C-alpha cells in the first residue's frame, strides 16, 4: 500500500479496450480472437494488489 | 473451419506494439523507491541470491 | 524531578519582520495526509509469537493441537484476513492452496514440550504426582 501511494505510475485498464476497439453485436458473433481476449484479461477490475 | 490468422496476426501485432509505461517504471523509478523505503523499514531485508 | 510513570507493570523597536507574512498557497502531490496514513500503517512492529514457550512456572503456553494442522489453519486465516483487508470476498493473493506440495511443514503449538514429550498433563502436575509418591506420614 506504502509503495501504491508514493509511486507516480498509475494504472488504467482503458489503455487496453480502446487499442483494440471490438464490439459484439450479439451472442451471434461466437469466435473471436480480440473479444476473448480481452474477456480473459476483464478491464472492468480494478484491484491490483 | 474458416481462417483466423489474419485476425491473430492482428490482435497480436495491437498487444506487441502497446504505449505502456510499465516496464520504464520498473527499469527506472522502482529500484529508486525500493532503495528509499529500505532502510527505515521495521523488519530490515533478508535476501538470497 | 519529574517523575516519569511506567507502562508496564512493575513487580507488585518594531517586532514586525518583511517576509514573514503567511501568503503562500500550494497543495501537494503527493499529499501529505495519504502518505502519512500509509506510513502510519507501515510502522507497526512485528506480534509476538509466544506460543510453544514456558510460563512462570513450567507450564507450555499454546493449544493442544497438532503442529502441521496448526501451520494450516494459520495459511487459513492469514488469507481470510488478507480478504478483509482489500474488502474482497475472496482473496486475490492467498497462502493457502497455493500449488506448492507443502505437507512437511511444521509450525509452533502447546501440543509438546522442551524435553520433547506431550502436554498430555501440564507439567506442574507430574512434577506433583512424582513428589506425592514418596511422601512419608507420622508413625501409628
Amino acid at each position: 500500500v506504502l509503495l501504491q501511494r508514493i509511486s507516480p505510475l498509475q494504472i488504467d485498464p482503458t489503455i487496453i479496450s480502446n487499442t483494440m476497439s471490438t464490439v459484439s453485436e450479439s451472442t451471434t458473433q461466437t469466435l473471436s480472437p480480440a473479444s476473448s481476449i480481452l474477456g480473459k484479461l476483464r478491464p472492468s477490475n480494478s484491484d491490483f494488489s | 473451419t474458416q481462417s483466423l490468422v489474419s485476425s491473430m496476426r492482428g490482435t497480436l501485432d495491437k498487444l506487441k506494439l502497446i504505449k505502456s509505461m510499465t516496464p520504464m517504471y520498473l527499469q527506472q523509478l522502482a529500484p529508486v523507491e525500493l532503495a528509499v523505503i529500505a532502510p527505515m523499514l521495521p523488519f530490515p531485508p533478508f535476501q538470497v541470491p | 524531578m519529574k517523575r516519569i510513570p511506567r507502562k508496564t507493570k512493575g513487580k507488585s523597536p518594531a517586532t514586525t519582520e518583511p517576509g514573514t507574512s503567511n501568503r503562500e498557497q500550494y497543495k501537494a502531490r503527493p499529499g501529505i495526509a495519504s502518505v502519512q496514513r500509509a506510513t502510519e500503517s507501515a510502522e507497526m512492529p512485528m506480534k509476538n509469537n509466544d506460543e510453544g514457550t514456558p510460563d512462570k512456572k513450567g507450564n507450555t503456553k499454546g493449544d493442544l493441537v497438532n503442529e502441521h494442522s496448526e501451520a494450516k489453519d494459520e495459511a487459513d486465516e492469514a488469507t481470510k484476513k488478507q480478504a478483509k483487508d482489500t474488502d474482497k470476498s475472496k482473496a486475490q493473493v492467498t497462502y493457502s492452496d497455493t500449488g506448492i506440495n507443502n505437507a512437511n511443514e511444521l509450525s509452533r503449538s502447546g501440543n509438546v514440550d522442551n524435553e520433547g514429550g506431550s502436554n498430555q498433563k501440564p507439567m506442574s502436575t507430574r512434577i506433583a504426582e512424582a513428589t506425592s509418591a514418596i511422601v512419608s506420614k507420622h508413625p501409628a
